[PDB]
């Protein structure tokens, strides 16, 4: 509820001293655009050389052990990406201490809508919530200075009939989807930009957040092209290549494409992996796989030219890339591939696109690395993030490679066990939603990862519609290895193809905690998102009847 | 002789439009087999050539060296105009 500059001028003066600092900000979670956000931010403090902690967090239940045992000299504090839905003040508590409060949380998300408790009754924040969704936002508004604090039975009554009229309004808020308005990375760099920071890779740092979701939606981000396009228009390295030069030598705009890996894998692996034409070619059928092959008849792409590695394919085809699939593809209805990307080059080392970049970094988290056992694999995974962190950095690519060679794999796994579903036509169409479930599949480890089904959930969401009438209904995936039974089940949203009339807003959320509230069945929200939860085997069936009624969409 | 060239204009008739059991050209689908498969060698039945005419089965049995030459030409224009490319493959 503050301007950028101004949040950024207090979280100044309550900073610096002896001892520095203290401030823990809290990289949160497993989401890309974390990274990309606190990076540059790392950045920026690191530019006034300001102290800092830095914390990986995985389990939201995680956070308790850690804001409620280590807190000492800390009078301000950063959070990212946590707190928009659940309010902390209630879950920390906070217990106010000494107005003028001695620390301030400042908390980052781009998750809505935002807790209730959070906006107003300024305690520990100092909220993010600036500018998107400001608004109003008026449900919120008189969701307080109506309650608070709240011939005289008739205006008893009609004091109550008011209160209650209140919350209806105020329940339909706060029960609700949860959709990312704008990448909280964009944000920063608007609070970057009025400080006056140009930074070249910290603008990188935006293309990385911004392209961290489009796997998933934009939503508004079809939009947001204004905003980043313009500010690849407020620089430039050179006026004209001087080739190359080996260095500046920076980002740039190209005919970049959904397709997958198209510079770091061979061609023809790139479309047969490739998530969009998964789908509208039908690529686990044999009958269609074929299909491909007659898209490659129609470029007068060899077979053999497709499937060798895409450094070293012939010049003539590179020229032509541009054009023959404006040739071809148009006619295949795959006329939605070609987005105008931003592609950062190093030179003499290559050049990397936006998205492949980002499929790089998700590569890493999950691989390339009863409660002691979840425990010890998060902290696996928490130890993994700073394998994945260092990627980001320029003077290390060594290892940004060990990230591709995995990208690769982790499809080669995904694809092989998608297609070992639809054979099997393991889908339910049931009658409110589609759902599914994994009772058996080969090399659950690659799973255990939330990310992991969020991508295989995102390829199989995008498979089983193109659209493909009708009815886009959220997907329900599960996988099991070890920790008994942990049954991992992440919630998902429906994909429209390209032409996106509404967010639709993601109702698990909602669905899963009417669950927790009712008989509670080996139900486990540890997991920071709201979408994604933990169910044992003996409870899950019921659970799964619980889910199916009563249908809250 | 270039009076063989008028037998491609016929020939050609005999490799796309040419149609058995019910539609569905079947030398047409071979094109198109490789086509996705770019295996090229393209395969016609002497049954069905023989079947159009008798004229060319005989061409079959006396001459088969230049006609063969004059023909894969040809079969090499239907793929052409079934598939705008192959100036680079083979």
């Amino acid at each position: 509820i503050s301007q950028f500059s101004e949040a950024y001028n207090k979280i100044l003066r309550n900073s610096s001293s002896a001892s520095s600092c203290q401030l823990v900000i809290f990289v949160s979670c497993l989401n890309i655009d974390a990274l990309c956000a606190t990076k540059m931010l790392s950045l920026l403090f690191k530019k006034q050389l300001v102290q800092s902690q830095i914390v990986p967090i995985f389990g939201y239940s995680e956070l308790r052990r850690h804001y409620s045992q280590l807190d000492d000299n800390i009078n301000s504090l950063l959070l990212v990406g946590f707190g928009g839905v659940i309010d902390l003040e209630a879950f920390l508590e906070i217990d106010p201490q000494e107005q003028s409060f001695r620390r301030d949380i400042y908390v980052l998300d781009a998750h809505r809508p935002w807790n209730l408790d959070n906006i107003f009754g300024s305690q520990i924040i100092q909220c993010f919530d600036d500018g998107t969704v400001d608004d109003t936002l008026g449900e919120e508004k008189e969701a307080y200075y109506k309650l608070l604090e709240l011939n005289d039975l008739s205006k008893r009554k009609q004091r109550k009939k008011q209160i209650h009229e209140y919350e209806g309004v105020l329940e339909e808020y706060y029960s609700q989807g949860t959709t990312v308005v704008n990448s909280i990375s964009a944000q920063i760099y608007s609070l970057l930009s009025a400080i006056g920071e140009t930074n070249l890779s910290n603008l990188w740092l935006n293309i990385l957040g911004t392209t961290s979701l489009d796997i998933a939606y934009a939503q508004v981000y079809n939009r947001l092209y204004p905003l980043l396009q313009d500010e690849v228009k407020r620089l430039t390295p050179s006026s004209r290549n001087s080739v190359k030069t080996p260095d500046t030598l920076t980002l740039n705009i190209q005919p970049d494409y959904y397709l997958f890996l198209l510079r770091h894998s061979s061609l023809y692996d790139s479309f047969y992996y490739s998530n969009y034409v998964n789908a509208k070619l039908s690529l686990w059928n044999e009958n269609g796989k074929k299909r491909l092959h007659k898209m490659f008849a129609r470029m007068g792409i060899p077979l053999s030219t497709a499937q060798e590695t895409w450094l070293y394919m012939d010049h003539s085809i590179k020229r032509e890339l541009g054009i023959i699939f404006d040739k071809n593809l148009d006619r295949y209805g795959l006329q939605d591939i070609i987005r105008d990307g931003f592609v950062r080059t190093l030179g003499y080392r290559g050049s990397i696109s936006a998205s492949e970049f980002v499929e790089a970094l998700t590569a890493l988290l999950e691989v390339g690395n009863s409660a002691q056992k979840l425990t010890n694999l998060r902290k696996r995974w928490v130890s993994n993030f700073w394998l994945s962190w260092d990627a980001l950095d320029d003077r290390k690519v060594e290892l940004l490679n060990r990230g591709i060679q995995l990208a690769q794999d982790l499809q080669r796994a995904i694809f092989n066990t998608g297609v070992a579903i639809l054979e099997k036509k393991l889908i339910k169409h049931l009658r409110i939603y589609r759902l599914c479930v994994l009772q058996d599949g080969p090399d659950l480890d690659l799973y255990r990862n939330p990310l992991t089904l969020l991508r295989l959930g995102n390829t199989l969401i995008e498979c089983c519609a193109e659209s493909e009438d009708k009815q886009l209904l959220p997907m329900v995936l599960a996988s099991i290895d070890e920790n008994t039974d942990t049954y991992l089940v992440a919630g998902l949203t429906p994909r429209y193809p390209r032409g996106t009339k509404k967010p639709i807003l993601n109702n698990f959320s909602m669905a899963f905690q009417q669950i927790t509230a009712e008989t509670d069945a080996k139900v486990r929200i540890d997991n920071f998102e709201s979408s994604i939860i933990e169910i044992r085997r003996e409870d899950l069936s019921p659970f799964l009847e619980k889910l199916t009624l009563s249908g809250l969409l | 002789p270039n009076v063989s060239r008028t037998i491609a204009r016929e020939l050609k008739s005999f490799l796309l439009e040419y149609t058995d059991e019910t539609g569905r050209s079947v030398y047409g689908a071979r094109i198109r087999t490789l086509g996705e498969m770019n295996s090229e060698s393209l395969e016609v039945n002497y049954r069905h050539l023989a079947e159009s005419k008798a004229i060319l089965a005989l061409f079959l049995a006396k001459c088969p060296e230049e006609m063969l030459k004059i023909f894969d030409l040809v079969a090499m224009e239907a793929t052409e105009l079934h598939y705008p490319d192959y100036a680079r493959i083979h």
